[PDB]
RNA sequence: GGCCAGCAUCAGUUUUGGUGGCAGGAUAAAUCCAUAGGAAUGUAGCUUGCCUCGGUAAGUAUUAUAGCCUGUG
RNA sequence: AGAACUGGCGAUGCGGGAUGAACCGAACGUAGAGUUAAGGUGCCGGAAUACACGCUCAUCAGACACCACAAAAGGUGUUAGUUCAUCUAGACAGCCGGACGGUGGCCAUGGAAGUCGGAAUCCGCUAAGGAGUGUGUAACAACUCACCGGCCGAAUGAACUA
RNA sequence: GCAGUCAAGCGUUCAUAGCGACAUUGCUCGGCUCUUCCUAUCAUACCGAAGCAGAAUUCGGUAA
RNA sequence: GCUCCACACAGAUGGAUACGAAUAAGGCGUCCUUGUGGCGUCGCUGAACCAUAGCAGGCUAGCAACGGUGCACUUGGCGGAAAGGCCUUGGGUGCUUGCUGGCGAAUUGCAAUGCGUGGGGAUAAAUCAUUUGUAUACGACUUAGA
């Protein structure tokens, strides 16, 4: 389970160059230590720096603004593959950004066999207005007065032997 | 019909370990070929 | 050789038992399906051949035939078999109350030493209005999908110095099991 | 993409009525009755207004939706099978030997004897399905008519009648001889 | 809980069925699967048939009277599925198997007796809708077994007698359920309610 | 001449469908489906029952046959408004299902002496019922 | 005074629950409440089409006799 | 294949990898208790037929392992993508119609009118129609599509990657 | 097989750091006897294509 | 096998509580156009249901109702898949905790669960030996004989 982290760094203040530009980014991780490590990994790719040349100035947990309102998120993803890296845009309906990126990571592993080290989360944005929601499987749930059943339900047994011949009604 | 012979899925220890030697051989080639 | 005729071993008895029977039609009249005798003989026959399409149509053919001696088979019982998921299963056999000296001989290996006390209590079991015999015959007619006839050979009318007749089981291919058990 | 709801519309005319429990379909109407088991298919039927029927697949992949449309087709085929009926007209052609097609009834089987096909002593016996009726076309030479209610009965019998008359170990181009479905249609034309 | 435990091996899944029977034994519980034929597997027919068939192809080369005894009967067909699931060469195994009993169809005194099921091996629950399974009755027949019909016949008749029994039952039940309802609101009654019963 | 096609009637998952949570911190409390997220997850809140507003799996929950009129995306106060106005709590208590849950809970917290009362009362009820039978 | 035990209060190592006090973060984020704007998978209303009597449909209508989102406190 | 340095085995039991010279774990007196490593938790077999999101149906699936060999591909299996395209001036599919005159263009030759073949392969007229996409006749005709246009009303198309 | 002609892409950007599949163009120890098994089948069985008039045949499929 | 004498003695602990079929469907109740019929209701676990209070269950006094149950006699009908059991007709017979009395419990001391032999007799049969030769290395088999 994830957590969003604002992690900043400004390549250690030396002589003749005081107070550098403080490079800020939002990092999804499980804890603070992984977030820090991922941040250094991203910095080495965005420009030519190193872990020893800089310093983590502030690490902060970004709590979700309204964890009760169901949102329509659109996530820009890129990831290393069997071949070269490539962009991807998946649309996710969820309550929070942490939970939406969670469902993405499990889906990316499920459909593309990409682990945690491959995936570069670019930008997670709310899609404010519907009918601008591009993906059809998300637009599937944005219809008026959606009433759908769950036919054929399993009844979870606590014992080995039953005396009914179970009824999978709903 | 006369059901024909089925291939085994038992990998013998000679095969399995020989697979590892052939794999590591492919590595040593790939590291050399990367330099050219 | 032929791998079907294996194991190439000595049989259980001289009287080999019949392995399969002719099917069954449940509208045909009641008639026996197998018979037994005593094979002994071989001889030559000539006959004119009315086999059209042959090289010997309206010609004469000599050929070898065999003479099995077959004295009139005598019925001494009936067996009823239920159809099971395990095959067939004999549930009741019924006998003839008064059987020959030949078959009471078949029930012993040493005939002369015995008191010849074979079916004494079975014949005494009959000794009334029936009551139990008709009960077992109801038992056969009610259940028992196939019905086979217990017979034996007339050994004395054959020149054989054996004196000891053979029991057998012969099914009936006459329909309605009622007509089988009542035959 | 796993559809949430997919539905088709089976249109019921005036003369016919559709009675369905589980997945067994009545089509009771003018010409007769037709029944079809569909418990292999896994759908849900909905009668909206006694004149329109809604088949339904919830949570179905492309394979399950591919089954969803074929139910609509089969139930509709039963409807047009009762209202209009089916009439398959088979014309049989021959070069030299006159093909002799007759209907015989041995043991109540209602067979079709196909005699003298390409000068052949074999007498071809085709079984007639329960619900297909055979008459010969008057005033038109060399024509056999197959008519009934079910599409399967009429069309499979038409297929049987032309697969017994295979031109064996010979030309296709030279030997025209055989029986052929000239016209697939309905009994009542409108 | 009981001395014996009769399972209705219908619409079940040989595997998950056997595996839930297997251990059950080793733990000393007596068990008697029935209606074996009606049992189920998983996968388009042919599939299984092709499977078994290859098994039916393994015989002691030099003397096939010695090698893998290939059993047809749905029972045996499912006793081998439970056997190789229990150290059956040891003593603790033989002793286990010995308290197991597979029956194709339902004979006495099992008939007139309650018969359970095993949810965790129920095809309806386990399997996903619209996915070919392969009954056991078929496979068996199309490979050697030759008593499919009989049982069938002897099974239909075994139900009838069953039905009637029930009918009689539903009735006597109604009668008791109606009398009870009429015993409601009677101090005693009233009270029980407060104590759930 | 009717077209009788019946029926396969389910409990549909919808906005305003009241649910009962099987497992978790809440476990056995009622909540209402406020908004549907996807095929597996819904959004639930039962303020009167005490369950906080949360995204839950439909594996964690079981649908109950009751419904009411709730507008989609309703905050806690709106849920409590329509909850009380429709009186779904009393409609829950009226059902056989709530009576069965309360039945098991009543039998659980029974004292041994109270269990002995059940022993005696069932003996008395047995007597009068057996007299009620063997008459018809 | 020998063999085996039970309980209690103890001490060492450990396993497994119940419950209280705090402290940290956006001094949690939320919810809830008060206020200001918006669009909707558009709400009551209003207009209109053609019919099984009033249902639906195609516009308006910023919530009015549902609600929602965003912003500030 | 040659050096260097490094572990392991060798003088080393034990847990695991079903099995075992070099593979994973592992500070061997005799015992008791607790906790773990590697490996595991359907049953054999001690331990969850756990939970959660997905993907796969295999005519002998797969459980396998620097993802190494047959390995570049084929497939109207299925799920995700990317890049270009069309689309309520009406997308794809579907039938209904037009699909033209110079012109039977020149050589060819018995007969070749777009469609046996040899070379350009042009003009006009339109909404659009190629010196013609295949079937066809000896030669024509006739049909077909590519190109439009008429009802039909929302998505669809191509090339790649996983 | 060698050399060239194309040439999906990849080359650290990328066709002018280079590799490059199918095609294509250049001339040129042996043997006697038995048992069992495999199919990569010569015949027997059934099919598909073939100027297959018939007969005969050629190639191909299932098949031990 | 019958009789005569002599002796010997792999894990029960309230009840395995019986429709069948379907699962994208069913069960039950009711009603009618008697049907793949209308209407109501049920599941979402057997967490059930039936049995269950007495010196390990004694002895007695009753009250209420024609019930429940045990035991053995008994009228049949039913059950062949391993039927070996299932219902039913009745008479007797104890007991009943349906409700209320009447007595006994100690000292157990504060836990240690509390159906074969070895000989007789009587009568069925088998083997050996004999004979057989449809059998045969020897066994075995087929025969024959108070």
């Amino acid at each position: 389970h994830f957590k969003e982290y604002q992690v900043i760094g400004r390549r250690l203040p030396t002589e003749s160059v005081p107070e550098p530009k403080l490079f800020r980014m939002r990092i999804f991780a499980s804890n603070e230590v992984i977030a820090k490590s991922r941040y250094w990994y991203f910095l080495q790719k965005l420009h030519k720096v190193k872990k020893a040349s800089g310093e983590i100035v502030s690490i902060n947990q970004i709590n979700e603004a309204h964890p009760t309102k169901v949102k329509n998120f659109g996530v820009w993803v890129r990831y290393d593959s069997r071949s070269g890296t490539h962009n991807m845009y998946k649309e996710i309906r969820d309550v929070s950004r942490v939970a939406a990126v969670e469902t993405l990571y499990q889906d990316m592993a499920a459909r593309h066999r990409a682990r945690f080290r491959s995936i570069h989360i670019l930008k997670v944005a709310e899609i404010e207005k519907t009918a601008d929601v591009k993906r059809q499987y998300v637009k599937q749930f944005l219809t008026k007065d959606l009433k759908f059943p769950l036919p054929h339900r399993v009844q979870k047994s606590t014992k080995t032997f039953s005396y009914k011949r179970p009824s999978t009604f709903y | 019909m006369r059901v024909r012979k089925r291939q085994s899925r038992r990998t013998s220890t000679k095969l399995k370990e020989g697979i590892k030697k052939k794999a590591s051989a492919h590595r040593k080639k790939e590291k050399k070929m990367a330099k050219k | 050789g032929h791998l079907g005729f294996l194991p190439r071993k000595r049989a259980a008895s001289i009287r080999a038992r019949v392995k399969a029977f002719p099917k069954d039609d449940r509208s045909k009249p009641v008639a026996l399906t197998s018979f037994l005798g005593y094979k002994a003989g071989m001889t030559t026959i000539v006959r004119d051949l009315d086999r059209p399409g042959s090289k010997f149509h309206k010609r004469e053919v000599v050929e070898a035939v065999t003479v099995v001696d077959t004295p009139p088979v005598v019925v001494v019982g009936v067996v009823g078999y239920v159809e099971t998921p395990r095959g067939l299963r004999s549930l009741t056999t019924v006998w003839a109350e008064h059987l020959s000296d030949e078959v009471k001989r078949r029930f012993y290996k040493n005939w002369y030493k015995s008191k010849k006390k074979a079916f004494t209590k079975y014949s005494a079991k009959y000794a009334q209005d029936g009551a139990g015999i008709e009960r077992e015959l109801a038992r056969i007619k009610k259940y028992a999908s196939v019905v086979r006839v217990l017979v034996h050979t007339q050994i004395r009318k054959t020149p054989l110095a054996q004196k000891k007749a053979h029991l057998a089981e012969i099914q009936l291919n006459g329909g309605s099991i009622s007509e089988k058990v009542d035959w | 993409m796993k559809y949430i709801q997919t539905e088709q519309q089976i249109e019921v005319p005036e003369g016919v009525t559709v009675s369905i429990k589980s997945r067994i379909v009545k089509v009771v109407g003018p010409r007769g009755t037709l029944t079809k088991n569909l418990k292999h298919i896994d759908v849900t039927f909905t009668k909206v207004n006694n004149q329109l029927i809604k088949v339904a697949v919830h949570n179905g992949g492309r394979k399950h939706v591919a089954a969803l449309r074929t139910v609509k087709s089969l139930v509709d085929n039963m409807i047009t099978g009762v209202t209009k009926g089916y009439k398959y007209k088979m014309r049989y052609v021959y070069a030299h030997f006159p093909i002799n097609v007759n209907i015989v009834e041995k043991d109540g089987a209602k067979f079709i004897e196909v005699r003298n096909f390409l000068g052949d002593k074999k007498i071809r016996n085709v079984p007639v399905r329960d619900g297909v009726t055979i008459e010969f076309s008057t005033n038109v030479k060399d024509e056999i008519v197959l008519s009934g209610n079910s599409v399967e009965d009429v069309s499979q019998n038409a297929a049987d009648l032309q697969q017994i008359c295979r031109v064996r170990n010979k030309d296709i181009r030279k030997f025209l001889d055989g029986i052929y479905v000239s016209h697939k249609g309905f009994i009542t034309e409108d | 809980v009981e001395p014996v435990v009769v399972i209705d091996g219908k619409g079940h899944l040989v595997g998950r069925l056997a595996s839930v029977v297997a251990k059950q034994l080793l733990n000393g519980q007596k068990i008697v699967v029935v209606r074996a034929e009606e049992l189920n597997i998983s996968g388009e027919f042919f599939r299984n048939k092709l499977k078994y068939h290859d098994f039916l192809r393994k015989a002691t080369a030099f003397n096939k009277t010695r090698g893998p005894f290939h059993f047809r009967a749905p029972s045996r067909i499912f006793y081998k599925a439970l056997r190789g699931m229990v150290s059956h060469k040891t003593a603790r195994g033989k002793a286990a198997l010995e308290r197991l009993k597979v029956f194709e169809g339902i004979p006495p005194p099992y008939d007139k007796k309650k018969r359970v099921v095993v949810p965790q091996a129920l095809r309806v629950l386990r399997l996903k809708p619209g996915r070919k399974y392969t009954t056991l009755g078929k496979l068996s027949t199309s490979v050697g077994w030759k008593y499919e019909d009989v049982v069938a016949k002897l099974e239909a008749k075994r139900k009838v007698s069953s039905a009637e029994y029930y009918a009689k039952k539903r009735a006597f039940t109604k009668k008791v359920a109606s009398a009870n309802a009429t015993a409601a609101e009677s101090d005693v009654a009233k009270q029980l309610a407060a104590l759930g019963y | 001449t009717d077209s009788i096609v019946k029926a396969s009637n389910w409990r549909l998952v919808e906005v305003g469908r009241v649910v009962l949570i099987k497992k978790g911190q809440s476990a056995g409390k009622l909540a209402a489906i406020v908004e549907i997220i996807d095929q597996k997850k819904v959004l639930i809140d039962g303020p009167k029952a005490g369950v906080p507003r949360q995204a839950i799996n439909l594996g964690q929950v079981v649908l109950t046959p009751l419904t009411f009129a709730l507008p989609r995306g309703a905050r806690t106060a709106t849920v409590s408004k329509k909850w009380a106005a429709a009186a779904v709590c009393e409609k829950w208590a009226a059902s056989s299902w709530a009576k069965k849950i309360a039945q098991r809970e009543r039998r659980a917290a029974l004292t041994d002496f109270e269990r002995f009362q059940v022993m005696v009362l069932r003996k008395q009820k047995r007597y009068t019922v057996k007299k009620a039978l063997a008459k018809a």
